[PDB]
């Protein structure tokens, strides 16, 4: 998360961390953000899994403020299985969405608390007013060049760019589809100018906006020409285009 | 066919490698072999049979000359954006009596000629030579210190030079180039500039027979025609000349075989290397003693009038790694793009590299990067 400020997981209780076990060494390294939408499921980005780990390599961590300190009330899961979208494009990042099912015994995996809770999926008839402000969360880098990822969860605030401003014209010649969604910081740039944006390691995390007074998942962090540039928005997966899919991939 | 020449030239590289301690070497295994094969025609009896031994073929045998020609053909170059530049040149005395029917036969195989200068008048044997190179290497190589040793009794002298610059299939954004602590072999540490890019790269992990692991990694040049292969050891105490002296043309092919295309954050140091080599010892290490000896050198196929020996033989190479030519972010290239956290791959240890002509597997360049 470029710009914004550090956070508490309790302010973003659907944020999850995804870890992948190393390949020579013992132990996991931080991979991606994730979003708890049902007790036993989490959304994330497809491209997090381009390197197709078997599930057992993956661990999900709900309810944790620091990316590497265990949280006291956190909830840690072995992945049972994961479903990358069949038509995820690994070059345009079209259809960038995945589904991780949490491995548990009892059809009841994570459970609600002051730090772990599911975020509402948007209604299909959702069209939000342009430049609506939304938030986002991540353990990712603070700036594109930072050696390390965040030591702690951050939050950010951005505004949904209108369609006309989400073509590749405004993204340095890069394919943008009806499945993608750009939000960004529409304040004046400097520098200094700490424009709120997500960064390396935030992909898979949520972009949550108010609607009906109800925090509702609108996008999934995906790509950008990051992080935090010259009125160059951050691109997201339009979650509404995938409501049937999501349904149809929980059976 | 072309693996033979490359592998020979690798052997040539090994010899210099072991002599050059922990120092920056760069070298052309093609370059060396493309002139030795030439000089092969111009030799006799055991002097020849010496260099054919080392190389493993007779340029004289069928199809063998055509091959090299046709290789050279490709290198220059409709796709080669003034990126490479070769030259191979042998010089001899102006007024001399060469055998009848040779210098034409020689043109026939190589299509070049053997260059005739006046060594007696030394001042502009030197120029002439340093400006043969100058012309054919697009000025990127001009001087050549080793020509100092040219005197008037100096009568037969051999030169090879190449200047290579990148032009990546996927260039690094200039924006993202930062200074970074490289660690040298001894222990020390230098703040070198290192370009970074988070893309998808062909990688594989290789181990030598002796439990030494390296990260092998392929960074292709535009159209995938040339690739550079970087090869750096896991932990820093591992000697390069552990790999370097089992390096081979079908070793490289072995790497591309095991490669899978994986998303990684690559961090890699810019560098610019220029090595001039005196080939005598290296070539003599391989058992090529006759050519440099006044009494024993057999050059009768071109000679007739005697003696005639190689006083001097040299290679001057220059490779440049950055992102192609001033170009820089079009902006096409950019630092992160898609926002997952990926496995880093950092190159802060000394390593080595190879540049390749993927269609033919011909090994064009080589080197140890001990320090930028």
């Amino acid at each position: 998360i470029k710009g914004g400020l550090f956070a508490d997981i309790a302010s973003h209780p659907w944020q999850a961390a995804i870890f992948a076990k190393h390949r020579r060494s013992p132990g996991e390294r931080f991979l991606c953000g994730g979003i708890l939408i049902s007790s036993c499921w989490i959304l994330s980005a497809a491209h997090c899994f381009q390197e197709r780990f078997p599930p057992h390599h993956l661990t999900v961590i709900l309810g944790r403020t620091y990316r590497v300190v265990p949280g006291e009330e956190e909830q840690k899961f072995e992945v049972e299985k994961y479903i990358v979208h069949k038509e995820f494009d690994d070059d345009t990042y079209d259809n960038d969405i995945a589904l991780l099912q949490l491995k548990s015994d009892s059809s009841r995996c994570a459970q609600e608390s002051s730090v772990v809770r599911t975020v509402a999926l948007p209604p299909a008839d959702l069209q939000l007013p342009d430049w609506t402000e939304c938030e986002l969360s991540g353990y990712g880098k603070h700036e594109a060049l930072s050696p390390f990822y965040s030591e702690r969860l951050k939050e950010a605030h951005v505004r949904l760019y209108p369609s006309s401003r989400c073509t590749s014209q405004h993204l340095l010649q890069r394919t943008v589809t009806d499945n993608m969604l750009c939000a960004g910081d529409t304040r004046s740039g400097g520098p200094q100018a700490n424009l709120h944006d997500a960064c390396q390691g935030d992909a898979g995390g949520p972009l949550v906006c108010l609607n009906d007074g109800r925090m509702t998942l609108v996008g999934i962090i995906s790509w950008g020409l990051g992080c935090g540039q010259k009125d160059v928005p951050g691109v997201y997966t339009k979650v509404t285009n995938y409501l049937d899919w999501i349904r149809d991939n929980m059976r | 066919v072309a693996h033979l020449a490359s592998d020979f030239g690798v052997r040539v590289f090994q010899q210099v490698a072991q002599a050059s301690k922990d120092r920056n070497v760069v070298f052309s295994p093609y370059g060396v072999a493309s002139v030795l094969a030439m000089l092969q025609l111009t030799t006799g009896g055991e002097t020849q049979q010496q260099i054919q031994a080392a190389m493993g073929f007779k340029i004289d045998d069928k199809g063998m000359a055509p091959a090299l020609r046709h290789l050279y053909k490709e290198l220059m170059g409709p796709w080669n954006k003034d990126e490479i530049s070769t030259t191979d040149a042998i010089f001899v005395q102006r007024d001399l009596k060469l055998v009848q029917g040779f210098m034409p036969h020689f043109f026939r195989l190589f299509r070049s000629t053997v260059k005739q200068v006046d060594f007696s008048e030394v001042e502009r044997a030197r120029f002439i030579i340093n400006d043969w190179v100058k012309t054919h290497t697009k000025g990127m190589i001009s001087h050549l210190l080793g020509t100092g040793a040219v005197d008037q009794l100096t009568r037969l002298v051999l030169v090879n030079a190449l200047y290579f610059n990148g032009q990546w299939k996927t260039p690094f954004p200039d924006s993202s180039t930062h200074r970074r602590l490289f660690h040298k072999s001894d222990g020390s540490t230098v703040s070198v500039p290192m370009m970074a890019q988070t893309n998808k790269f062909n990688y594989t992990e290789f181990t030598t027979p002796d439990g030494h692991y390296y990260d092998i990694l392929e960074l292709p040049y535009h159209g995938d025609t040339l690739s550079m292969f970087i090869a750096a050891p896991y932990e820093k105490e591992v000697p390069l000349s552990a790999l370097t002296n089992i390096l081979s043309a079908q070793l490289i092919s072995h790497w591309k075989g095991n490669m899978t295309r994986l998303p990684r954050l690559l961090v890699l140091p810019k560098f610019s290397l220029e090595t001039e080599v005196d080939l005598r010892k290296p070539l003599e290490n391989l058992g090529m003693t006759d050519m440099f000896r006044q009494f024993q050198a057999d050059f009768t196929s071109l000679s007739d009038q005697e003696p005639l020996h190689v006083a001097l033989a040299l290679q001057k190479v220059k490779i440049e790694v950055n992102e192609s030519g001033t170009v820089a972010s079009s902006s096409t290239a950019v630092i992160v793009s898609a926002r997952m956290a990926p496995e880093e791959i950092i190159i802060d240890r000394p390593f080595l590299f190879v540049v390749r002509h993927n269609p033919t597997g011909t090994v064009l360049f080589m080197g140890q990067v001990m320090e930028p």
